[PDB]
């Protein structure tokens, strides 16, 4: 059916938690690391 | 034919002109 | 890239200063920052109106280059 | 902060001195030139790198010349 | 006594010798041209007069001078109009049949192809047509034969020399001195009543006595021969009499306040006409009347030398705390006091005012002469009225900022802070951090809730999720509070009920109360308003904001802030303080004029795109027999207006069509105009993205090349300087944009239209 | 401490900020023979006292701009002083550094950054590869 | 409807005479400046300037009270 | 001849510092604007870091549920768009809450710049210790946590609160 | 049907919310403010 995402190829479920974590759940923590590592005092 | 919803709450609205003025001699008062 | 290519520095950093003193009086606002903001230096602002001149051009005309020929064709 | 740096062709003519809005110039006795006078730069730390002092030389090529280096709160002319 | 006539006799020699002294006004450029930066600063300063004097009263004298100069002008202007229309026009064939006929004035000579622009507008006549509405201007004067055009033509040109000697009398012969300038109270008495009031109540009595009956006769459908000349019914009253049974009694019931009898020719009707499409000339005879009343008792507002009147220095010291509203009390103790000074001393104060409220009544001309058509044949002539709104909202534009542009030049050379002690100018001044970061606030606001959610439609759309949309068919945002004031102006009519029992039609029928149909074609129907109408006019909101952040910015930190706190004595135009405090460029007001000017352009652009399409959709278009009407775009402004890919596809793509395919036609040159904006808004990139220091280095190797040659000019040759690189980027900027949208519109219209 | 009274102000958004309680803050202090009105250096108007005055400044440009190009060059004011106040209340004035304006020459100051050539006999920055030093710096 | 407006009779002149007499008893007692210019009993001796505003204001307000009474049927 | 008139002036200089970049204004200086501002939990006098947090997180984690319900992409179902808000507010709670760590972490380090030093004096900014942040930041997060829940679970209820505040709970 | 509270006037759930607003909702924080407003140290 067309009404979802889906995948006919192998480990479809993979798109389907590794966009949600790439994309909008990691890259806030991310962001927080190198904005620690930008503002260290010497 | 009661009020309409609009007039509820234009009436609600102008309640604040009343409100807003008690208020400020209430406090006036208790100088 | 218009607006980074246009406008320059001055007008932006005299603008910055009065953001900066809209945060610090007003309440409620905990954060502060550890970098002073200042606007983009003078190099930098054609660098990056220059790079948003250029995306936009690859990305405008890479769009119309596939439409135009895929839509048509197979 | 900013390096500004005078060299022999200076006439002594104390416009980089007056030109200057944040007091980095000063005028020290020399011999080099008929006015027997120079411009120093002793204050470069509030230089803001405006080139004003530039402008004002009347030498050719100039005699005054300002480099932007290493930026700070007061090179960077901010009030906060 | 006060008030009286000072001049000085023979104050400046009439001779030519300083014509041959380019420069002589500036002592800079007196000396004569070293570079070619000599050359643009002698055009740049041509009109600055108090660079070329401190003395006030030899300024003022320039300026009163010029001004005639300047009516010279229009009147010669004017005077081609009304000879054009008179030598070079299908005009008679025009006025036999309105409907049919294409107005045009503007015959090209045939010697290289050109001749292919002598469009067939119609009445056997080949010319380019014309958008101006000088036809259906014309007619609602009562002019009926090109004569009558001939004669105000004539006029025209003897206007315009006694306008010429008027500024040369006034400068070279008869000068009046300062305190001469200074009556505001005389002044704004003899602007007031003698000006506008006089005005008024002439037009007043040209049209009753020309303009009605002779409109009356064209609207019954008699033939131009058999109407007669408009001092006919002036002579013989008997034939003003048969159109108008009031005029049997004469004068007597003016003079007896019985002015009920004259409702027959001073109407009070409201709507259209139905033959015409234009307002009732009766209702506007009578609005220009009570007009000429109003501003003639407003001209005796003011003391002059009686006793009687008004003094503007009282009002104002008095316009202060506590003597103001208990809420408005906050502008101080000192308030409106000091302000008289910057009237006493300043043009650019006054000029800045000025050019703001022409730029209020050209918004206001373009708004309501679209929705109240006052001109016969106007409405329904698509080219005319599109062109009409287009023209004056881009003239109201140039004279806000220029209002901006001078009011920074007040602060910079004229403003004095003795003067301005705790006032509200000076309080305005000490609070401009609290303005312009709360003009900054409310701009990226109205920024994010109007285009950000364009930019939501469009990848809603993208996703083929139109119920995320915000539409009528999907999340409603309903322009409640317009839509409300359209129920009750429609009501006041009786079409907060019947609060204007006296006008009989809707005032405006773009807020309802019916359609009105002309020549098969709608003239004005009611213009609904939704979801898409919520979303452009916050775009409008959002564009505006932002002009006026930047142009307010200008004027309130023109004369320093924390990064540059001397820019005062850098001047009211220079280009930077150097690469130093990180970067000071554009920080003069005047960069903030050239920044503003930009975003003027930007804003009215979505104005009249708004404009043009949403008539085009919603109004515009042929009525047939049963009276369906079928739109000139079919109504896609609901669904398409709400992403801006569809004012790319359905606007830009759709509408350019007519300017794209005109070549090999009489619209060819509209096609040609097309390619030159495009090529004129490109070639101002040039200036804008580049700067002086890289020209001046290749004009070095140039120079080198003619040195070599020894054809080096003695004149040396200079790049453009900073603040000209900027000025000229922006002139080609606006020029090309501006004829871009110009052949665009017209071309369509044109057409289709 | 610093001493005078300060011009008469209704207050304003250009003055003061956290810089002035973290970092530094200027202050200039002048005599003037008689109450009158100036301009502040970030907007407004402000009335100067009859005796000596004291002014709170962000910047030290604003009372370079203020003393030269207003008490000096407008109201013929020529001893005016600026001072530079640390937060831990540590005062220095430093202008004008040694009591006379620095556009007249005075005796006993030394030259700071002079270079004893012309500037077009800088080296070429490829002589100088890797070694820390600008052509401009260079012997 | 047109408003009802009434034939010349001498309640209209009554009106007008009253109205320019109240108001030259007011404004020559009242305004600011009053006695300016060329001179012209019971009133405070009011100028030229002022007795020409007087009646002049007289015909306005006049004119508004007969028209607005004879549009309301005597208001 | 000179009159500033200050001592009749509707606006004064702010807190008698004629060169602080303020005024005194209805908004910054009234009696009802200081008594309101001054109470909220930011500012309450007395109250522990974590208590300021607790009270701030937990009206603005009730309130951010609501935008998605109404409005939001699963608003067709009421199970769908309560699920959509409770996240939504849980996932801008959990990210301001991983900003106010870092904030934590790089602002206080030696002596901090700004507005956070030792010898800065702003009154709108009394967190002056890197263990008073972390205690507002738990409770900022548990209180917008449980703000959240609250407003799920009374949307979730919402048909048992609609008959409950109508009486319709009392048929039997 | 007369199960439950309903208005037939206009804005009929004012009252569904204004009622328990006044009476259950604002009263205790309205005595919190009257509380701390009699206690104040002089
Ligand atoms: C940090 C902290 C802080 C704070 C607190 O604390 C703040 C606050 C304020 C107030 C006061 C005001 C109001 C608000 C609003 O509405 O607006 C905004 C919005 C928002 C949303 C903002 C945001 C907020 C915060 C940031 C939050 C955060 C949270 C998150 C979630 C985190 C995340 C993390 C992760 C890792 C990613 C404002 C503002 C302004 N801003 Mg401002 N901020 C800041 C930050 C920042 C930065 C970084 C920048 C750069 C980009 C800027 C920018 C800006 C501008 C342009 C302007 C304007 O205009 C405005 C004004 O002035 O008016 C008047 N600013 N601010
Ligand atoms: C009732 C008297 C009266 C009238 C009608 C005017 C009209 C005008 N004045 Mg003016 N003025 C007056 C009294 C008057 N002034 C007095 C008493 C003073 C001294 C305080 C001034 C001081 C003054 C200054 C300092 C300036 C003006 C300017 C102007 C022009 C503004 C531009 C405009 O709107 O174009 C209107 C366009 C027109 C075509 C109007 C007609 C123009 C002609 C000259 C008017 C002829 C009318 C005359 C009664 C003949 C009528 C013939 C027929 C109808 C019977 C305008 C022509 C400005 C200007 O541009 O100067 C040139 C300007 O800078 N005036
Ligand atoms: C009644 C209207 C009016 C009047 C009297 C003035 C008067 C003045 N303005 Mg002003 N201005 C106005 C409207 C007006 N302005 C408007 C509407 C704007 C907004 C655009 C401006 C923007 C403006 C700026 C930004 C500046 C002035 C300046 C000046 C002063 C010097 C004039 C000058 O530079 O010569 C004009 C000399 C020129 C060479 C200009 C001609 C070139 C134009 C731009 C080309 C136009 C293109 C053409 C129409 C279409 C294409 C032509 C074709 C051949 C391709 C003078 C006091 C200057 C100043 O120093 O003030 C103190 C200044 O910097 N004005
Ligand atoms: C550089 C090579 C490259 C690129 C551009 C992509 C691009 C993409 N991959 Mg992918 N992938 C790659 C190599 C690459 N792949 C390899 C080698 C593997 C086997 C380990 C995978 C396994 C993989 C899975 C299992 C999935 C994707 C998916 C995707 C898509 C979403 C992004 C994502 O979830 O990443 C996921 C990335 C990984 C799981 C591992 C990537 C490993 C590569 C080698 C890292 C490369 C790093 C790069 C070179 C450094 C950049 C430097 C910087 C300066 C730019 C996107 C089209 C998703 C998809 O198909 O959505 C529809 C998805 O679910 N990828
Ligand atoms: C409120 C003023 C006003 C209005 C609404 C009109 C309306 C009209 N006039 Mg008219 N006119 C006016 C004043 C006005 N006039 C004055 C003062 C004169 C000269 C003394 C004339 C002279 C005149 C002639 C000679 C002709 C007209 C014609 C017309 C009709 C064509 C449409 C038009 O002109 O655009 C409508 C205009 C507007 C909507 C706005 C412009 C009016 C002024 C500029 C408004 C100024 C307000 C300003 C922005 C605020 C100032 C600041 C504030 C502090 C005071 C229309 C019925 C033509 C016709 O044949 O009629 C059918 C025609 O041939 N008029
Ligand atoms: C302001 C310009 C103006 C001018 C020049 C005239 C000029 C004229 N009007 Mg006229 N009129 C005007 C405005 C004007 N009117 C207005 C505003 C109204 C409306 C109240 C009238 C209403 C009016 C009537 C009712 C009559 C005239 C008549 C006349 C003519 C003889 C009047 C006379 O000399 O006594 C004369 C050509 C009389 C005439 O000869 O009729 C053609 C006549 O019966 N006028
Ligand atoms: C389309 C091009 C474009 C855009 C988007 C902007 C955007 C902006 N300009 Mg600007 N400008 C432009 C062209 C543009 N300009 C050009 C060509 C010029 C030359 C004349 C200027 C000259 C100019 C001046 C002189 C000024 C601005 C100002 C502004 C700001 C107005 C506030 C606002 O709208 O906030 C809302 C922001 C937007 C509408 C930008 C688009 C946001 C998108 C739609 C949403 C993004 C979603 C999300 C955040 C993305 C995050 C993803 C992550 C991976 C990054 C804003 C940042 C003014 C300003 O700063 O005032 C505050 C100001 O003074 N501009
Ligand atoms: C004191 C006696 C008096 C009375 C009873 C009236 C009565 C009236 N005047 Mg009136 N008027 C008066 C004195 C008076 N006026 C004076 C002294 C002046 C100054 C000259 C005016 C100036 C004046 C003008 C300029 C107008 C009226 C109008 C009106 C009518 C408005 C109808 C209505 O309900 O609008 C209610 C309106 C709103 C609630 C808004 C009404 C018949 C209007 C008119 O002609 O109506 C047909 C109109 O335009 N009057
Ligand atoms: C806006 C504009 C325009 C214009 C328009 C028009 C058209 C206007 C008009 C205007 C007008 C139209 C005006 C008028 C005026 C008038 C007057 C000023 C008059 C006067 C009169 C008198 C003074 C009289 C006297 C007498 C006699 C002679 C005898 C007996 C007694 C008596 C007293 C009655 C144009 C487009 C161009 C341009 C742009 C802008
Ligand atoms: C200023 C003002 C105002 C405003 C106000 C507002 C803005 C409000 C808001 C409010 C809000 C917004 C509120 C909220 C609140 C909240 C709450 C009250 C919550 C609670 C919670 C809870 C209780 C929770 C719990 C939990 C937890 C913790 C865990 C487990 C689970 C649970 C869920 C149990 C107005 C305009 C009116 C008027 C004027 C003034
Ligand atoms: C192109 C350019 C120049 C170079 C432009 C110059 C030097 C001006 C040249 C003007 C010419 C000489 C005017 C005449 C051009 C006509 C087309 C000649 C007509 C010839 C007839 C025979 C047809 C600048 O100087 C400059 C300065 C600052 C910012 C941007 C720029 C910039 O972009
Ligand atoms: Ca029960």
């Amino acid at each position: 059916d067309m009404t979802q995402l889906t995948g006919s190829y192998a480990a479809s479920w993979l798109p389907w938690i590794m966009i949600p974590l790439i994309f909008y759940i990691l890259p806030f923590p991310v962001f927080a690391l190198i904005f620690i590592w930008i503002e260290k005092e010497a | 034919m009661n009020i309409s919803d609009t007039q509820v709450f234009v009436a609600l609205v102008v309640a604040l002109l009343p409100g807003l003025l008690a208020f400020r001699l209430a406090t006036e008062l208790y100088k | 890239s218009f607006m980074f290519l246009i406008t320059w520095r001055g007008y932006w950093q005299e603008l910055i200063e009065t953001l900066v003193w809209a945060h610090e009086k007003t309440p409620l606002s905990f954060g502060y920052w550890r970098d002073k903001p200042v606007a983009l230096s003078i190099v930098q602002a054609r660098l990056v109106g220059l790079t948003h001149f250029t995306v936009g051009y690859i990305a405008t005309y890479g769009a119309f280059l596939i439409a135009s020929t895929a839509g048509k064709f197979g | 902060s900013h390096t500004v740096k005078i060299y022999d062709t200076c006439i002594g003519c104390t416009q980089c001195v007056r030109a200057c809005p944040t007091d980095v110039l000063e005028m020290v006795p020399w011999d080099g030139c008929k006015a027997a006078q120079i411009a120093s730069s002793p204050r470069t730390e509030d230089c803001v790198g405006c080139k004003r002092c530039e402008t004002a030389c009347p030498t050719d090529f100039l005699s005054i010349r300002v480099y932007l280096g290493a930026e700070t709160t007061r090179s960077m002319g901010l009030a906060y | 006594q006060k008030v009286r006539v000072v001049v000085d006799n023979d104050p400046v020699p009439t001779s030519p010798e300083l014509w041959a002294k380019p420069g002589h006004f500036d002592r800079t450029l007196a000396r004569g041209p070293k570079t070619t930066t000599w050359i643009w600063n002698l055009h740049a300063n041509a009109h600055d007069f108090d660079t070329h004097t401190s003395d006030l009263e030899d300024i003022s004298r320039k300026i009163f001078a010029a001004h005639f100069g300047h009516l010279a002008v229009i009147f010669i202007w004017l005077s081609g109009m009304y000879f054009h229309g008179a030598k070079f026009s299908n005009f008679e064939a025009w006025m036999a049949n309105p409907t049919g006929v294409k107005p045009s004035a503007q015959v090209v000579w045939s010697l290289v192809g050109q001749d292919i622009l002598n469009a067939d507008v119609g009445g056997g006549f080949h010319g380019i047509q014309i958008t101006s509405g000088l036809f259906q201007l014309w007619r609602a004067a009562g002019i009926t034969n090109t004569f009558q055009l001939y004669c105000t033509a004539i006029g025209g040109l003897v206007m315009a020399a006694i306008m010429l000697f008027a500024g040369w009398f006034h400068y070279h012969k008869r000068a009046p001195k300062l305190e001469w300038f200074q009556n505001w109270e005389a002044m704004m008495n003899h602007h007031l009543a003698g000006l506008l009031g006089l005005g008024c109540l002439g037009w007043a009595g040209h049209q009753i006595h020309v303009a009605l009956p002779v409109n009356k006769l064209l609207d019954a459908g008699v033939a131009i021969k058999d109407i007669p000349l408009p001092h006919e019914f002036i002579l013989n009253t008997s034939l003003m009499a048969e159109l108008y049974p009031s005029f049997a009694k004469g004068l007597v019931p003016f003079f007896t306040l019985q002015w009920g009898q004259y409702a027959d020719f001073l109407t009070f009707k409201g709507g259209l006409n139905p033959v015409t499409g234009g307002l009732w000339l009766s209702d506007t005879a009578h609005h220009h009347l009570a007009l000429a009343v109003l501003f003639i008792v407003a001209g005796h507002f003011y003391r002059t030398n009686w006793g009687i009147g008004h003094s503007f220095k009282e009002m104002l010291d008095d316009a202060k705390s506590p003597n103001m509203l208990p809420f408005l009390n906050f502008i101080g103790p000192v308030g409106h006091e000091g302000l008289d000074k910057i009237f006493e001393t300043s043009w650019h104060a006054n000029l800045s005012i000025h050019l703001v409220q022409f730029g209020t009544a050209s918004l206001l001309v373009a708004h309501h002469m679209y929705a109240m058509p006052p001109y016969p044949y106007l409405a329904t002539d698509y080219a005319t009225a599109l062109s009409l709104f287009t023209h004056h909202v881009w003239i109201a534009g140039f004279c806000i900022v220029g209002g901006a542009a001078h009011a920074a030049i007040f602060m910079v050379r004229d403003y004095d802070p003795a003067h301005h002690v705790n006032n509200i100018l000076d309080r305005t001044l000490r609070h401009r951090d609290v303005i312009i970061s709360h003009l900054a606030w409310v701009c990226q606001f109205l920024g994010f809730h109007s285009f950000a959610m364009y930019c939501h439609n469009d990848t809603m759309r993208a996703f083929g999720r139109p119920q995320d949309m915000f539409s009528d068919t999907g999340i409603q945002l309903q322009p409640i509070f317009a839509q409300w004031i359209q129920h009750i102006h429609t009501a006041a009519v009786g079409a907060l009920g019947t609060t204007a029992p006296g006008i009989g039609a809707p005032v405006s029928y773009a807020w309802g109360g019916g359609m009105v149909a002309v020549g098969g074609k709608v003239a004005m129907m009611p213009i609904a308003l939704g979801t898409a109408d919520f979303l452009i006019h916050h775009i409008h909101a959002f564009t505006i904001h932002v002009t006026v952040l930047v142009l307010f910015k200008g004027v309130l930190f023109a004369r320093g802030s924390r990064l540059v706190p001397d820019k005062a004595n850098l001047g009211f135009r220079f280009p930077c303080d150097g690469p130093g405090r990180g970067g000071t460029c554009q920080v003069s007001a005047w960069d903030h004029v050239f920044l503003g000017l930009f975003w003027m352009y930007n804003s009215l652009s979505m104005v009249v795109f708004h404009f043009s399409w949403k008539m085009q959709s919603d109004v515009w278009g042929t009525v047939d027999s049963d009276g369906i009407v079928t739109h000139l775009t079919g109504g896609n402004f609901a669904t398409s207006s709400i992403t801006n890919n569809g004012w790319l596809r359905d606007f830009l793509w759709a509408q350019s069509a007519q300017v794209i395919q005109s070549y090999n036609s009489s619209l060819s040159a509209y096609g040609l105009m097309f390619l030159a904006g495009h090529f004129i808004f490109g070639f101002s990139l040039m200036f804008l993205f580049s700067g002086r220091g890289y020209w001046q280095e290749l004009i070095e190797s140039i120079v080198w090349a003619h040195n070599k040659l020894k054809v080096a000019p003695a004149i040396q040759p200079r790049a453009l300087s900073i603040v000209h690189g900027r000025a000229v980027g922006v002139a080609h900027y606006l020029l090309g944009g501006i004829v871009t949208t110009w052949a665009f519109f017209l071309a369509r219209m044109s057409a289709i239209g | 401490t610093l001493e005078g009274q300060t011009p008469i102000f209704g207050g304003g958004t250009g003055g003061l900020l956290t810089k002035a309680e973290r970092e530094e803050k200027y202050v200039i202090t002048w005599t003037s023979p008689k109450e009158q009105v100036f301009e502040m250096p970030t907007g407004g108007s402000a009335i100067m006292r009859q005796g000596k005055n004291k002014l709170e400044i962000a910047r030290k440009e604003y009372g370079i701009a203020l003393g030269g190009q207003q008490l000096r060059a407008k109201f013929k004011i020529n001893d005016y002083k600026i001072y530079r106040v640390y937060p831990n209340g540590e005062t220095q004035m430093i202008h004008p550094a040694d009591g006379v304006f620095p556009e007249k020459v005075n005796q006993g100051r030394p030259k700071v950054r002079y270079v004893d050539r012309n500037i077009g006999s800088n080296p070429s920055p490829a002589k100088l590869k890797f070694s820390g030093v600008q052509p401009y710096d260079a012997p | 409807t047109v408003p009802n407006t009434i034939s010349w009779s001498p309640q209209v002149a009554l009106i007008i005479s009253a109205s320019s007499l109240l108001i030259l008893l007011i404004a020559s007692r009242s305004i600011k400046y009053p006695q300016v210019g060329a001179k012209l009993p019971v009133l405070g001796s009011p100028s030229v300037g002022t007795f020409v505003a007087s009646m002049a204001f007289g015909h306005v307000v006049g004119a508004g009270i007969v028209l607005g009474l004879s549009n309301l049927g005597w208001l | 001849k000179l009159n500033y008139r200050l001592d009749t002036d509707p606006v004064q200089p702010y807190k008698g510092d004629p060169f602080n970049s303020n005024f005194s204004t209805a908004i910054t200086d009234s009696p009802l604007a200081r008594a309101f501002i001054n109470n909220l939990p930011a500012y309450r006098k007395g109250l522990t870091p974590f208590m300021r947090g607790l009270e701030i997180g937990m009206a603005h984690g009730y309130f951010l549920v609501g935008p998605e319900v109404v409005v939001g992409p699963l608003r067709e179902t009421a199970h769908g768009a309560n699920l959509s808000g409770l996240i939504t507010a849980i996932y801008i709670a959990v990210s301001a809450c991983l900003g106010i760590s870092i904030f934590a972490i790089t602002t206080f380090q030696g002596d901090p710049r700004g507005a956070y030093g030792s010898t800065s004096k702003d009154s709108l900014r009394p967190l002056r210790n890197r263990d008073e942040w972390y205690q507002l930041n738990g409770g900022i997060f548990l209180g917008a946590m449980g703000g959240a829940v609250f407003a799920y679970l009374l949307l979730e209820n919402f048909d048992a609160l609609d008959s409950i505040l109508r009486g319709g709970v009392n048929v039997n």
